[PDB]
RNA sequence: GAAGACAUUGUCAGGUGGGGAGUUUGGCUGGGGCGGCACAUCUGUUAAACGAUAACGCAGAUGUCCUAAGGGGGGCUCAUGGAGAACAGAAAUCUCCAGUAGAACAAAAGGGUAAAAGCCCCCUUGAUUUUGAUUUUCAGUGUGAAUACAAACCAUGAAAGUGUGGCCUAUCGAUCCUUUAGUCCCUCGGAAUUUGAGGCUAGAGGUGCCAGAAAAGUUACCACAGGGAUAACUGGCUUGUG
RNA sequence: UUGACAUUGUGAAGAGACAUAGAGGGUGUAGAAUAAGUGGGAGCUUCGGCGCCAGUGAAAUACCACUACCUUUAUAGUUUC
RNA sequence: GUGAUUUCUGCCCAGUGCUCUGAAUGUCAAAGUGAAGAAAUUCAACCAAGCGCGGGUAAACGGCGGGAGUAACUAUGACU
């Protein structure tokens, strides 16, 4: 799907809570760092003998994510996240579709 | 018996699995030609000549 | 992280605008570069990178800009003032190899026109896009000189057998912000196409038509 | 300056019974053509299962994938994509879009089928390419005449 | 499984040499300083059957 | 580089007294470096030559010596 | 006599390792198996004119797509047929007349819609924020979907109004773990400052066996607890077939 | 099985890599051209001329940088075989 | 592994094994090295065997299909 590069939307922000500017970029998740509490109980867990103790994910079963935009305002430089629905194919501000233009097969 | 041999179990009599075991198998899978370069009737015949 | 920041690149661009524009004020105006280049992208290996970006301002403001138009595209072009070079010339022009040799040597960018985009291979030869240069198509909707001016900004990073880019930011008079401005985003532009981004930028030169080749990194 | 891509793995789990001839099946992390299949019941009050005997398209290798017939296999999305050729550059060959032109990344194939295609464009007579997208590998596989 | 012929073989018992009716060990002479410097003389008595 | 004429040396063969040209010829072998004796490469060589250039005359031009 | 700071040996790390060890090997089902999904959903019918309602009943569909195909406003009327106009004919484009919808509304079916909900044009981002209430499945729990408001800030339009995504009915996901956004917030418990870590509020990464185990077989060498809830004889009801 | 550390002391010889600044270089056609390539560039300067235009060729000559590759020079040393 | 003697043991090294003085690190742990930081740490190169790429081996496990046209009866097809 289709989405443009800019949006005005509401602001959070206490300086600005009206709608103002935000450019549009996607959530990329993080480097899932290795000293969170939950990684560092993995590492315990693991270690030693036993083998895998907690079970691993295998039957995925969904090809789409949901895509979420991150929306930062242009004056405070607040940041915001808007959830859109499974798409296969996303692009951030593609060409506008043409209504009656020449189609070229 | 399949308990007494890798080569074993039956309703026909065959090996299963290729004969030729590794060098760097464990004891009771060295059970055929152990660390095999080369197979079949050899014509030949040098080894260092 | 961004290795490259605005601080140094102010301090490097008030020099490089100082050299420009007291110490061989010149007889043209000269164009800013930046010049690229990489270490571990192995040209013959890797995935090659390609892109254009469209610049916020303008860089070379006199390119020669060559239309292979129709009629409407052609009309558009006499109402402008671009050179328009019709299916007329070029099926007048087949028949040789010195001729299309000089069209693509003579005029450097070229715009098409969408039902003219799958015969310029068959009616031309492979010699525009062997020298880098295929036309780039226009729609009949598309405004004739925004689209002008469209390709008279839109850089081109994109990797052909070797491992050093260049790419012209800019004139040399126009102002140090918005120069500043322009010099980030196209420094990012790389990064972002890259695989490893900052890791495997290498290089990274600023220069305009001479010897002072002012390094950012 | 960033690159939006939606997360969409290029594999539907689809159905071991459901794979067919001519199919194409992730053997190994790699995409393969279903060139045979043979169901096959184990025991006497047994269910049947699956061998399947594909080969790699990128490399043209044999791959053998054995599974009961009521599991999940990853069925790669491939695209089927049909170009023009400008010219072949070194090794790396030039292909154009309806009306966009990138396509410059395609290793010019090194089959006899390539082969054939570069006899054609050193005597001119022009070409369209079909090439094959799947799991972030691209390739030229069929050279048509326009 | 089961312990199979081999590693019985190698661990001992059924599977020993059968030494009631072997001679010595055919072993040359041990080094001294008359092989090592000039030489001895021995006399082959009687050649027999391992 | 690896200069291989520069780094070997010319030295002298001479003949038995039995003959009468005493100077047989030149040959060139590598310096006398560590771990490599270039004596024991000398003294590994055998060396033809013609009985003619040896005893000066003629008679002697089908006889050849090592 | 031979080897020599190599090797052996000690400890970690990678590989290999059915030789060995544990464990698993879904459900429904006119017996079980193969097949299928009737396992999470949607439309018409069965369904017996409130609601509810079964079968491996029937006919089908879903795991998508769209910055417009969302929102507002304006102009027009759509299939089809007839009569005509160079090339031009059955059919290319243009008119006129008739035209209650016989078209279209992304997709399956049903419903709805004519100065529109259809087709073109203009502007936009209500596909926004804060939590509550209600309906459907329902235990009146969750998930999903939807309804009507409130406090804001907006869009559109002259304005009334409309708009909290798709004209309506489907298009989807808990704990634990990771990650991101918010205030400039809380804690690190002897006292402070910075990184780090843990919290609170809202999302995403996914469990399709869809209220959500991490999981291959064989056994005629078999074993146990059971079952006529369940098959292979006979009997019984029925007689398509004979 | 492979690697590291320890047992484990005492010495050589030869190679390779890294380490920063220079210098120099890159001749099949054709082009008068000694064309490693990419990019800007119609001006350039030493005031002679060069460059564009022309021609030529797979790509052009001024002014220019950058990129790798190769060769050595300075090269405290570190490190591996 | 096959199973006296006689006779013979055809073709296939794609798969799975097995093997190598084949080739370059493509990937590659711990320890060691360098950069940043106030450090915890993070990121780099270098990176053993192995895996991957290449070759050999079937008295290793094993495998050994189709479809057309084609000869004075027709029919089959030595042949293509
Ligand atoms: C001189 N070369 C041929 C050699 C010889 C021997 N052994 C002998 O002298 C005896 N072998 C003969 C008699 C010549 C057949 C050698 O024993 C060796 C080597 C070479 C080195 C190479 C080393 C190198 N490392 C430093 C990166 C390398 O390229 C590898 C590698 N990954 O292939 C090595 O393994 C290396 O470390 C190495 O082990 C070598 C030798 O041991
Ligand atoms: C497995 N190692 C111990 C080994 C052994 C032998 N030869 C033997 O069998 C040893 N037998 C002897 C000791 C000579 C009697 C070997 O002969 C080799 C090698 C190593 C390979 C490694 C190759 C390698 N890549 C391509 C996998 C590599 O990167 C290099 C390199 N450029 O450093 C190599 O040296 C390699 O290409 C290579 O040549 C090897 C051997 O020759
Ligand atoms: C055939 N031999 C001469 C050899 C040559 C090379 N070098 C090459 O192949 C280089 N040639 C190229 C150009 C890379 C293709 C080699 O690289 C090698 C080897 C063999 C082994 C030697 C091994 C030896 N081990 C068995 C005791 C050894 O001394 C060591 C060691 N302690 O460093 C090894 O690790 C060794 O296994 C080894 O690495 C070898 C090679 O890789
Ligand atoms: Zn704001």
């Amino acid at each position: 799907v289709n989405v443009p590069k800019t949006r005005k939307t509401y602001c959070k922000g206490k300086t600005c809570r009206k709608h103002t500017q935000h450019k549009v970029t996607q959530y990329k998740a993080g480097k899932a760092s290795l000293f969170a509490q939950g990684k560092r109980r993995y590492d315990r867990k693991q270690s030693g003998f036993g083998g895998q103790t907690k079970p691993v994910f295998h039957k995925k079963a969904k090809t789409t994510k949901k895509v979420v935009l991150r929306l930062e305002c242009v004056k405070c430089k607040t940041r915001a996240q808007l959830t859109l629905k499974r798409c296969k194919h996303f692009e951030l501000g593609g060409e506008k579709k043409q209504k009656g233009q020449a189609l070229q097969f | 018996n399949p308990v007494d041999h890798p080569h074993g179990g039956g309703n026909h009599q065959h090996i299963g699995k290729a004969s030729t075991i590794s060098r760097g198998a464990v004891s009771g899978q060295k059970a055929g030609l152990i660390a095999a370069r080369r197979t079949g009737l050899l014509r030949g015949s040098q080894k260092t000549q | 992280m961004s290795k490259i920041t605005s601080s140094q690149v102010r301090e490097h661009v008030k020099e490089l605008l100082k050299y420009s524009n007291e110490t061989k004020k010149r007889n043209f105006l000269e164009t800013v570069e930046l010049q690229v280049g990489l270490k571990n992208y192995d040209p013959q290996r890797d995935k090659r990178f390609s892109g254009s970006l469209k610049l916020p301002n303008c860089p070379r403001p006199n390119m020669s800009i060559c239309i292979f138009g129709d009629a409407f595209d052609v009309d558009r072009a006499k109402s402008c003032g671009v050179d328009a070079m019709s299916v007329d010339d070029l099926k007048k022009l087949n028949k040789n190899k010195k001729l299309i040799k000089k069209l693509s040597k003579k005029y450097n960018a070229f715009i098409a026109s969408e039902v003219l985009i799958k015969q310029v291979p068959r009616l031309l030869g492979p010699q525009l896009s062997k020298a880098g240069k295929f036309p780039t198509p226009v729609s009949h909707n598309d405004d004739l000189y925004g689209k002008v001016t469209d390709v008279r900004s839109t850089i081109k990073f994109q990797l052909k057998k070797v491992l050093c880019l260049a790419v012209a930011v800019g004139n040399v008079e126009m102002e140090e912000d918005v120069l500043v401005n322009q010099i980030l985003m196209s420094v990012n532009f790389f990064v972002s196409l890259l695989k490893k981004n900052w890791q495997n930028v290498g290089s990274l030169v600023v220069k305009s038509s001479m010897g002072p080749a002012f390094r950012l990194y | 300056f960033e690159t939006a891509d939606a997360g969409s793995s290029a594999t539907y789990p689809m159905q071991c019974s459901a794979l067919r001839k001519n199919g194409f099946v992730v053997i190994k992390s790699r995409p393969c053509k279903i060139v045979d299949m043979s169901t096959s019941k184990t025991g006497k009050h047994g269910h049947a299962k699956v061998h399947l005997v594909a080969i790699d398209i990128f490399t043209g290798k044999k791959l053998e994938d054995l599974s009961p017939s009521t599991h999940n296999m990853e069925v790669p999305v491939v695209k089927r994509n049909e170009y023009q050729l400008l010219d072949i550059d070194d090794g790396f060959l030039s292909l154009m879009n309806m009306d966009g032109d990138t396509k410059d990344d395609v290793k010019a194939p090194e089959g006899e089928l390539g082969d054939s295609l570069q006899t054609a464009f050193d005597e001119g007579k022009d070409l369209m390419v079909t090439i094959i997208s799947a799991m972030g590998e691209e390739a030229a596989i069929s050279f048509k005449e326009a | 499984g089961r312990v199979i012929r081999n590693q019985r073989k190698g661990a001992g018992s059924i599977f020993t040499s059968h030494t009631r009716l072997r001679q010595g060990a055919a072993k040359l002479r041990t080094l001294d300083y008359a092989e090592r410097h000039g030489y001895i003389r021995g006399i082959v008595k009687q050649i027999v059957h391992d | 580089v690896v200069d291989p004429f520069t780094r070997k040396e010319w030295f002298d063969i001479k003949a038995p007294s039995t003959f009468e040209n005493r100077n047989v010829g030149k040959t060139l072998v590598n310096k006398s470096t560590g771990l490599k004796s270039a004596s024991d490469a000398l003294k590994g060589r055998v060396v033809e030559v013609c009985l003619a250039d040896l005893q000066g005359s003629e008679d002697h031009s089908f006889r050849k010596i090592k």
